[PDB]
């Protein structure tokens, strides 16, 4: 995109440093059954692993909020 | 054992009688020939009552020592050599399922003592210039071999290497070590010399197209075999 | 320094241009040496050493191969290089003879074993 | 101090023999852009994809010469 | 340790050799220091230092009593053979002042060459020394080592003996 | 105090005075065959009775010799006792064991 | 026992010196150890083994002058390839001030062959002198390894001086 | 899978292409070690008892033991005749694993 973007630099400039003030499945991750795509790899348990991940992180909000409305209405009652 | 001091003498003879103003085709010492340690391949604890995790680190510590060479701890080379021929005796009281694993990977062993003892017999001057060229391209492949277990050594100090993962690392040269063996029993049960196992090499060359994983090294050792032609 | 910039350091040192003049190699760069930071085979210094040795036998100088070993001790004798495996791959990748078959002969695990 | 510069002598000793590999195998790198390439060795680098970078840049260094 | 050595080739034994007259640099100690099997080694390289100290001795006479120049120009040859040996021994302690890792057999392994030329030459001079030469037949006993058959003593010989001849080109003008 | 610590800086005054010698030494056996050698002695039981010397360190032979070939004498190394020249033996470095 | 001594001891044998736990025993068989460790041990004393054959036959016939001016330029070629063999051997002392590197075989086997070679040349070149010396060196040429035949017109162009 | 390759690389009547087939059911042996040699080193691995690991192959080994038996009693050319029935079939898995292997047949 900046090269299209370059064919405004100062914004860019702007943008470099303020990329770190932030904020603090589909149908593929590892599809391997349809697609005109060769079935052909080796195993490692660090593509499936952080496909675990990938749900782990939809329930490491799902059971912190189980754990935040008792200690939050303990802390008020 | 036996029998190679009666080869080479005829075939000595062959060359005298063919040309008559040669005299005297050169041959090495007896000190090359008699002593078994210069080739490769040749207390107990009871190791069926030990844990199974560390009978794998056992037997495949003492099989990386039988694969190059010296007889191992529970894994002993075998003095068979009646011909291109060699035989393990691993101890009979190894888990069943470690023990058909390493059986199964075993052959590549055989199909190393092989190798080694073809360099050795076929390097003398009653064998000629093509067989020198053609075994001195095959010590190559010797050492190749040499350098991969070393790596593979300083991966079992670590305690990361398992008979699956040396099962998995011999596998790309499984195919290639049993082509050298078959191609050196092939030569010396036919008396091939010269020419004769320069035809054999160019069928050999042309029998492969299978993976070019044969391909390459068979057209290496014809490559190598045709520069004193 | 942090290695972003030392990225930029190398392209002002090779070419003869500062980075004002072409940036089209800089994001080549970027896409080439992103994604691979981190050797995800062995690192042996061992069989790197023993490839040197049959590049030094490849371009017939048994003289430079037998110096190489005095190098190869003089590494050992100090020992405060950290990734020893590294530099001399490095320089192995860059060889040039002053005057075929390479794949064949040995290469370091892959890790398709274990774990990368 | 001087027991830093103890451990910088024997850190110039082992750059020199590094110097003499890097000349035998006649790298256009001089000993400066060597200096940048034995930093990115320090941090972890796989130098397959640093040569891939060097071997362009040392042939586009003479296509726009 | 590798200055020690570099002394007792050179004479002054030391404690860790005992010189003899006759043949020198005896080592029979153990070390658990190094390795015991050292004294081998040092003894293979002991053979080069006793020969140079004979001909220290054989240089010291002439620049039983002797007359003859002919000595007091195949000496002053056999000095100009014997500054390669000393430029060889400067090199190796310019070497140890930095290396910390050299040892021995670096020294045994470097001076081999001279493992050639010194035992080669002994034999000329310990036969000008057995059956005493002092003539003009000197130079005929010079021209047969000077043959050589190894490179050391095949080139060394022909330093000393252009230089007798130099001496002899000055009988000659004074006769003719 | 100012003027004895320059002094005791950049005057040596450990050959030649009565003090013992320092220097920061470096070391294992490639230039440590005196200490090797002297504990080599005392292991194999003499029994001991050292030698008596105050170590002196390898330069400061130099330029003591140096002194002597000049054509000058009576230094702390190598007196005369009637004109006849003597040499010091509490001499020794921590290499060469002094033989 | 450890194994780090016992490669201190295999690294003079190479020479054609006794270890310390290493010893030759019978002149005319190998250096005979004072499961698998133990038996590795034989095989990597045979260089040292042919070292010794090589060694003594260029130490004596050096002096000789009725072995002739040809035989002394052979000594020539034979010492001045000794030296060469220790060179490794220097750099292998060094490089340690329990680890083996399958007890140093990748680094003995390209000297091994070098050394057989060297083996045949001393016995065929035995008892010779001239031009009849000189077809001795002649024979080992006639072969189809690169690596033998760079070995061999080395000491040939040296005997025919 | 392994019994059929252990057969026809024996066979000389199964062809050059049939062993070039057989050898590009070599790989797809090398394959199945590729598969468990990291479900191996990870045991000192429990993923509901490697229901997710027979869920990948489990159909690799479905569209490699249907030629097992399909190509089994064909040699030569006409065998060539009845892989190219495999890129054909509806199953995008067996099409394109079997798009890489007569690529390889028909050199």
């Amino acid at each position: 995109l900046v090269e299209e973007l370059e064919a405004v630099g100062s914004v860019l400039d702007l943008l470099v440093q303020l990329a770190g003030s932030g904020p603090p499945r589909d149908y593929f991750l590892n599809n391997k059954h349809v697609g005109r795509n060769v079935p052909y790899s080796g195993y490692d348990c660090d593509d499936l692993s952080v496909f675990e991940m990938d749900v782990q992180s939809l329930i490491s909000r799902e059971e912190c909020l189980c754990h935040s409305m008792i200690q939050e209405t303990l802390q008020v009652m | 054992l036996q029998q190679s001091l009666e080869l080479k003498r005829k075939m000595l003879r062959d060359k005298q009688n063919k040309k008559n103003s040669g005299q005297h085709l050169p041959i090495f010492p007896a000190w090359v020939y008699e002593r078994p340690a210069l080739i490769g391949d040749f207390t107990a604890l009871p190791i069926g009552t030990l844990p199974l995790a560390s009978q794998e680190s056992a037997v495949v510590e003492d099989l990386l020592y039988v694969l190059v060479g010296v007889d191992g701890r529970y894994v002993s080379a075998q003095p068979l050599a009646g011909r291109q021929s060699r035989t393990f005796l691993v101890d009979p009281n190894l888990d069943l399922s470690i023990r058909e694993l390493v059986h199964r990977i075993l052959p590549v062993a055989a199909s190393y003592s092989a190798v080694t003892r073809f360099i050795e017999e076929k390097s003398s001057f009653e064998y000629g210039q093509v067989n020198h060229a053609l075994a001195a391209a095959m010590r190559t492949l010797v050492k190749e071999h040499l350098i991969l277990v070393s790596q593979l050594e300083q991966l079992h100090r670590q305690g990361l290497l398992s008979l699956q993962k040396l099962w998995f690392y011999i596998q790309p040269a499984m195919r290639t070590m049993d082509i050298l063996a078959s191609l050196a029993t092939s030569v010396d049960k036919g008396e091939c010399l010269g020419g004769s196992t320069l035809s054999l090499l160019h069928d050999r060359s042309f029998s492969y197209t299978g993976d070019s994983q044969a391909q390459e090294l068979c057209l290496y050792l014809t490559k190598a075999a045709s520069a004193p032609y | 320094k942090s290695p972003n910039v030392l990225l930029q350091n190398l392209c002002c040192r090779i070419l003869g241009r500062s980075e004002a003049d072409v940036a089209q190699q800089f994001q080549y760069a970027v896409r080439v040496i992103g994604s691979n930071f981190a050797p995800t085979v062995e690192r042996d210094e061992f069989l790197v050493a023993e490839k040197i040795k049959k590049e030094l036998i490849r371009q017939r100088r048994e003289a430079d191969a037998a110096l190489f070993s005095e190098l190869h001790r003089k590494l050992h004798s100090q020992g405060v290089l950290k990734n020893k495996w590294s530099i001399l791959y490095l320089l192995l990748s860059l060889s040039e003879d002053p005057r075929s078959y390479a794949t064949l002969f040995a290469q370091a695990l892959p890790r398709d074993a274990h774990s990368t | 101090a001087a027991a830093a510069a103890a451990n910088l002598n024997a850190v110039r000793e082992t750059m020199d023999v590094l110097l003499e590999i890097s000349r035998i195998l006649n790298t256009g790198l001089d000993m400066e852009t060597l200096s940048i390439c034995v930093r990115l060795c320090e941090q972890g680098i796989n130098p397959e994809a640093l040569s891939s970078v060097i071997k362009e840049l040392r042939k586009a260094t003479e296509a726009l010469k | 340790m590798i200055h020690e050595l570099l002394l007792a080739l050179s004479g002054y034994p030391g404690s860790i050799f005992t010189w003899n007259k006759r043949s020198g640099l005896q080592v029979s100690q153990d070390f658990p220091f190094l390795h015991p099997s050292e004294t081998s080694v040092l003894n293979r390289l002991c053979r080069l230092g006793t020969d140079y100290i004979r001909f220290t001795e054989f240089i010291e006479q002439y620049t039983g009593g002797l007359h003859g120049i002919y000595l007091r120009a195949f000496c002053t040859g056999l000095d100009s053979v014997l500054q390669p040996y000393r430029q060889a021994l400067l090199d190796l302690e310019q070497e140890f002042l930095g290396d910390p890792h050299l040892s021995i057999s670096h020294v045994n392994y470097f001076l081999d060459q001279f493992q050639l030329l010194f035992p080669s030459v002994m034999v000329v001079v310990e036969q000008i020394k057995s059956q005493k030469i002092h003539g003009c037949q000197i130079l005929e006993t010079v021209y047969k080592h000077s043959c050589g058959g190894l490179p050391p003593v095949r080139s060394a010989l022909e330093k000393i003996l252009a230089v007798c001849h130099g001496v002899m080109y000055k009988q000659l003008s004074a006769w003719m | 105090p100012d003027d004895r610590s320059w002094l005791e800086h950049h005057v040596v005054h450990q050959y030649w005075t009565a003090r013992p010698s320092q220097f920061p030494h470096s070391l294992h056996l490639h230039s440590n065959l005196a200490a090797v050698w002297d504990q080599h002695l005392y292991s194999s039981d003499p029994l001991y009775v050292p030698d008596d010397r105050v170590l002196v360190t390898e330069t400061q032979v130099i330029r003591e010799t140096l002194w002597l070939l000049s054509g000058v004498k009576k230094l702390f190394i190598f007196q005369l006792i009637d004109g006849k020249v003597t040499v010091r033996n509490n001499i020794i470095v921590t290499h060469l064991t002094h033989s | 026992i450890t194994e780090a001594a016992l490669v201190r001891d295999i690294l003079y044998v190479f020479q054609g010196i006794d270890g310390k736990n290493i010893k030759m025993n019978n002149t005319e068989n190998c250096y005979k150890v004072e499961r698998s460790l133990r038996d590795t041990a034989v095989r990597l004393s045979e260089l040292g083994w042919l070292h010794n054959k090589i060694r003594r036959y260029t130490d004596q016939r050096s002096l000789d002058r009725s072995f002739g001016l040809v035989g002394q330029s052979f000594c020539a070629a034979l010492h001045q390839e000794l030296r060469e063999y220790y060179r490794l051997l220097s750099v292998l002392h060094s490089q340690l001030q329990s680890l083996t590197l399958r007890r140093l075989l990748v680094w003995t086997y390209d000297p091994k062959i070098r050394l057989k070679t060297l083996a045949a040349l001393v016995d065929h070149c035995q008892g010779r002198k001239g031009g009849e010396l000189a077809s001795a060196v002649h024979a080992y040429t006639k072969t189809g390894d690169p690596y033998m035949r760079s070995l061999v017109q080395h000491i040939l162009s040296l005997v025919s001086h």
